[PDB]
RNA sequence: CGCUCAUAGCGACGCUGCUUUUUGAUCCUUCGAUGUCGGCUCUUCUUAUCAUUGUGAAGCAGAAUUCACAAAGUGUUGGAUUGUUCACCCACUAACAAGGAACGUGAGCUGGGUUUAGACCGUCGUGAGACAGGUUAGUUUUACCCUACUGUUGUCAAUUGUUUGCGUAAUAGUAGCAUGAUUUAGUACGAGAGGAACUGUCAUGCCGGAUCACUGGUCUGUAGGUUUAUUUGACAAAAUAGUGACCUGCCGCUACCAUCCGUUGGAUAAUGGCUGAACGCCUCUAAGUCAGAAUCCAUUCUAGAAAC
RNA sequence: CUAUGACUCUCUUAAGGUAGCCAAAUGCCUCGUCAUCUAAUUAGUGACGCGCAUGAAUGGAUCAAUGAGAUUCCCACUGUC
RNA sequence: GACGGUGGCCAUGGAAGUCGGUAUCCGCUAAGGAGUGUGUAACAACUCACCUGCCAAAUGGACUAGCCCUGAAAAUGGAUGA
């Protein structure tokens, strides 16, 4: 899922929105809320939660949304962490605000994009940065 | 049982099992790089002395990798690198158990630092005064002949040699009448030379620049910060009862088993966490400081291009607690093992890397002198803060 | 004439690459080859800046603007600035918009005479936005969305829009640009048009995903 | 490299360090302190424990230079 | 059967083993009392190898899959439900292979089952009562002994020089492993559908060793700021409330709640070849020899001997 | 054929489960069948009921308040992360 | 060297030993199956049975049965007692 794009697993790193979390759906589908079964790629070990990112690509459901989405498996991508993360650029960035944005397992992601979105997500997904409000 | 998880990866290495206090309070490594240099250029070892850790921006120097030409910060672990005072040549012959102390020979313009290691010594005391009786070479005319007989025969008879050195730590911020005392093992051209040359430099005191270039890599040495004893539980980075509801300890559950009905060496148990050696390698050596001689500080600025100022590298308010660089110094890559003001020690790299990001040139851009709710930046924080006090301020804390 | 190009084996060839009437800007992606064909392409023509534009990958949606002025957010270094003004010409005036609000190039489409706006960008940004380029600025969305430039590919000979565009809306937006709008979509039916082919009057570029009937049909409308 | 400012503060952010906060208002601050990043969120001038400039600044004791900023 | 074609992959009726990870059979051991089941924790080992390393077959074109050797070096996941191993789903992953260690692991835990008393039902009982039936509530003691381990002194309670330094290095341990994106390459291959690899680069997951320049965490710095109540006549400035509360908080410790660091040589196994016989040809084998594993042993790192 | 058994024959012992209720603190099979709740439920609740073995003062069914009782889910809860 | 009848009859209208069914004979020769595969549209072409040239003394085979090997995998580190 793709897995093409777009580039590589991007730098560096730090997850904090783990399993469990509900995030916000920062996009036009029906959902508000984005709550978190699982992430893709992380392998783990005894007992730790395969914890998401900023980009990191995410298994997810509908906690709380429209009831055509409401249950189910969904996807999407995690768009603002709660708590702060060290850059490339030795530079902090930091949000209260945590969210996602709804996807395909395809990288496509449906229509716009409300609220500032990571800079390492734009960068790896090109379809996010596309239909991006702001982008820091 | 199975186990039945999977993981259970030993928590730990066992390859730094016996994890007890090191042997030598200074950096020590029994190993080095091996023949293929040119002679006294190439002294493989030296011995620094830590004073802390800054960031330093620079560029990157990878194509494809957030830009090869844009700006990243890093930490580094600066260095007070004072120059060495070799003095005792010393001549191992190889042998059928490895290397033995065949005979030292020893310069006679000095004699101090022999005598360094006695006053803190002895009990009932014959020979403090400023003798000896584990033999050192005294004598203008007669110990030469000696001498010279020595230094031929370690010449011919086999095997590679190496400089008793040693550091001068009165002249650091640091008060020891006691100097560190190390070995340098000299590889490159042949043995003549190398058995020669040792006794020319005696007098003489190589620098840290003398071993190395502002873009290799280090073999660095180190003994870990003295935490002390403690518990199985970040000895080893073991787990807990989260929820807790348990009448036994913080101390993990099976220590064996019934297994091989004892309990083996293999299981992570209440010990030490300090003095350790061990060796981090390939760290990239981003600048070689600049000897001081209390007048300059454009030397410990660097470049005067992207730092744009003249300052040390020491902070705003300086070092008044902590080792104070007022000599040759070396920025590395960021961390080093050892605790603030630690007796170290260098090697260069056993296997010399020639890899990118290691071998390829780096140029520093800004390097930082900050600090907070104490002091700040250099010129900036030392405007505003002086004109509220007359003497309890003056920029220093003392 | 129109060329099929990919950017790290993706459709998407208006995030990593930017294109217009005049300065061509792409990101030092890991990939060479595909930063080299496009110089290949634009050789002494349209000069290449191989500049990762906010010290990223990301360029085409993150930057506006045309031949008269060049576009970019406060996101951006000084030293960045300075590099992407040394690759281009010296004549149009590359300049950082203050107070961001928003990603730009997903929210400023333009041509040559006048811009289509976000619009809920704030007055004084749109100001200065306006007085960068020269040109013009009129405030209206694309219906459905509020972000112009990525779901309309607007150059001076022909401008493509996806089919969710309304009627009336699609008549007076033409009304306003003095261009035509027509309803048409690249990369199989991707919502996304703007980022799928990036537009210059003498030659026109596209992702590797349109068929050749899509191909076709954007080489009629830009006038090729 | 270069410096810039707290954008709640008159105190620059020196270079390197510090913390963002990107609130939802689509408008980045930067930030030297938790002290100060607080003070934010509380929303209050910076003025109300007497170490922080800001409150120097304002009334006026003691500070010619720091006063006129 | 697998079109065809016994053994690519399976394999009938039939036949021989091994295993002790099933359950029985047995009753040797224990009723002067081995604390019974699971889960957590933690190591170790086995290989009957799921992944990865290297190889060889295939109905192996590519892709993916299947079969097999060497090999146990490194991995072997997150959850719902269940007292539960077992079971069954969701989700990731290169993969989520089976096992052993007194059915590993109760002076390591928990007590959810099973284990007494009280008690509800249902079936059975004339009844007291019964139940490998269901339900519910039910005190988990002790290491201050020896050993084993971990670290910490000290010693040949002198081997028949003091005294120290700088050293060696036998013995033992030993560490890094795994992925993805791109480059190759939309190339090779393929009618098309589709669609690789060596090699290069940038990253990432877990593993280990350090460190605190940043960021965050913490606060007896009882460091400042604020304020409750009481006390000291008032202000003042203090006390008590076992640190009164709250904010801020250096130094210090510490976080995938941060940063840095994790090498190169020989020896081979399988296996693929050479020259070349026995067996005038032949054949990697017999004599001989080449290449060749995440393997072994060195280099590296830890420790440092009644060793110098 | 009914779901079931008012019924008719017949035997046992006098009769052969009416109202209701239900996998219930009562259902072996059993993780029953269906619906729901959950991304997923040997759990929960609501339906179904030849019910191994429910049922009328051995009291049947209902239920407001009440409960250091028993269970499920949601929300406040994030070092019982 | 490995043929003539001969492309044996059939199926075919190509299967001409060899997708394939059934008969499977005779000549001539030192010898040659109405043919052992490879190959080919099936042939052609090549090889095999079959024979002979040279070299020059042993060769071939089906079994039995000693030792060895394969079969022959499992749990602390280990056992002809070392």
């Amino acid at each position: 899922m793709s897995k093409a794009q777009a580039v590589g697993s991007n730098y560096r790193v730090s997850l904090g929105l783990p399993v469990g979390a509900v995030m916000n759906s920062a996009d036009n589908s029906g959902a508000k809320n984005l709550y978190v079964i699982a992430v893709k790629g992380i392998k783990g070990r005894l007992n730790r939660l395969p914890s998401a990112g900023v980009g990191d690509m995410v298994m997810a459901t509908v906690k709380k949304g429209k009831p055509e989405l409401r249950k189910k498996v969904c996807t999407g991508l995690v768009v603002r962490q709660r708590k702060h993360w060290k850059r490339k650029d030795g530079v902090y960035i930091y949000f209260e605000d945590n969210a996602g944005v709804m996807c395909n397992p395809k990288g496509e992601v449906k229509g716009n994009i409300l609220g500032p979105v990571a800079k390492e997500c734009s960068d790896l997904w090109p379809k996010v940065a596309t239909n991006a409000g702001t982008i820091v | 049982m199975s186990h039945r998880k999977f993981e259970a990866p030993r928590h730990g290495n066992l390859g730094f099992r016996p994890r007890k206090r090191a042997a030598r309070h200074q950096g020590k490594v029994k190993s080095f790089p091996k023949d293929d240099r040119t002679q006294k250029v190439h002294l493989t070892a030296f011995m620094g002395y830590k004073a802390g850790m800054t960031h330093v921006v620079r560029d990157l120097e990878k194509p494809g990798s957030k830009m090869h030409k844009k700006e990243i910060v890093e930490a580094v672990t600066i260095i007070e690198c004072p120059p060495m005072y070799i003095v005792g040549l010393v001549g191992y012959v190889e042998t059928a158990q490895g290397l033995k102390t065949y005979k030292t020979v020893w310069a006679q313009h000095l004699s101090d630092n022999f005598r360094r290691r006695l006053y803190k010594n002895w009990y009932k005391s014959k020979s403090k005064k400023a003798f000896t009786k584990y033999v050192k070479q005294y004598e203008t005319e007669e110990g030469k002949k000696s001498i010279e007989a020595s230094l031929q025969a370690i010449k011919k008879r086999c095997s590679v040699v190496r400089v008793i050195a040693h550091t001068q730590v009165h002249k650091l911020k640091l008060t020891q009448k006691k100097a560190h005392v190390l070995e340098i093992q000299v590889n490159g051209g042949s043995i003549v030379e190398k058995v020669n040359f040792a006794v020319a430099n005696f007098e003489k005191t190589v620098n840290v620049t003398g071993v190395f270039a502002e873009n290799e890599l280090i073999d660095v040495i180190g003994v870990t910060k003295g935490k002390g004893f403690n518990g199985v539980i970040k000895r080893w980075g073991v787990r807990k009862l989260p929820r807790k509801t348990h009448k036994g300890l913080r101390k993990v559950a099976c220590i064996g088993a019934w297994h091989p009905s004892r309990v083996s060496t293999t299981v992570p148990r209440a010990g030490q966490l300090g003095y350790h050696h061990r060796v981090e390698r390939n760290k990239k050596i981003y600048r070689i400081g600049q000897a001081q001689p209390e007048d300059g500080k454009q030397i410990s600025t660097g470049k005067t291009e992207f730092d744009l100022t003249e300052k040390t590298i020491n902070p705003m308010g300086g070092f008044a607690h902590y080792g104070m660089v007022k000599h040759e110094f070396l920025m590395l890559k960021g961390c080093v093992a050892g605790p603030r003001k630690r007796a170290l020690t260098l090697r260069k790299s056993i296997t010399t890397q020639t890899g990118r990001a290691a071998l390829e040139k780096i140029t520093l851009k800004f390097i930082d002198t900050s600090s907070k709710f104490g002091h700040g930046l250099h010129q900036t924080a030392e405007d505003k803060t002086k004109y509220f006090g007359v003497k309890k301020s003056r920029s220093t804390k003392a | 004439m129109a060329t099929r190009l990919q950017y790290e084996n993706s459709c998407d060839v208006g995030v990593f690459l930017k294109l217009t009437n005049k300065y061509c800007l792409v990101g030092q992606c890991g990939s060479k080859q595909f930063l080299h064909t496009v110089e290949n392409r634009l050789a002494d023509h349209i000069p290449v800046v191989e500049t990762s534009i906010a010290g990223t990958r990301i360029v085409g949606r993150l930057s506006a603007g045309n031949k008269n002025g060049l576009l970019l957010p406060n996101t951006c270094t000084d030293q960045e600035l300075q590099q992407i003004r040394n690759s281009l010409p010296d004549d149009v005036v590359v300049q950082r918009i203050e107070e961001k609000f928003s990603a730009l190039g997903n929210c400023i489409a333009t041509n040559d005479y006048v811009a289509l706006v976000h619009p809920d960008i704030d007055r004084e940004t749109e100001e200065i936005i306006a007085d960068v380029l020269g040109v013009e600025v009129f405030r209206q969305t694309v219906s459905g969305n509020v972000l112009v430039g990525t779901y309309c590919a607007l150059t001076n000979q022909g401008a493509l829009v996806h089919p969710m565009t309304s009627i009336a809306d699609q008549d007076e937006l033409s009304s306003l640009l003095q261009v035509p709008l027509v309803a048409g979509t690249v990369n199989r039916g991707n919502e996304c048009v703007a980022a799928g082919c990036v537009v210059n009057d003498w030659t026109a570029i596209v992702g590797a995903d349109t068929t050749a009937t899509e191909i076709s049909v954007i080489e009629s409308i830009f006038a090729l | 490299m270069k410096t810039s400012l707290c954008n709640y503060s008159e105190f620059k952010i020196y270079p390197a360090r510090g913390m963002k906060f990107v609130r939802g208002d689509s408008k980045v601050f930067h930030f030297i302190n938790t002290k100060v990043e607080s003070l934010f969120f509380r929303k209050i001038n910076p003025r109300d424990i007497r170490w922080s400039m800001v409150y120097r600044r304002i009334y006026k004791n003691t500070t010619t230079d720091v006063s006129a900023k």
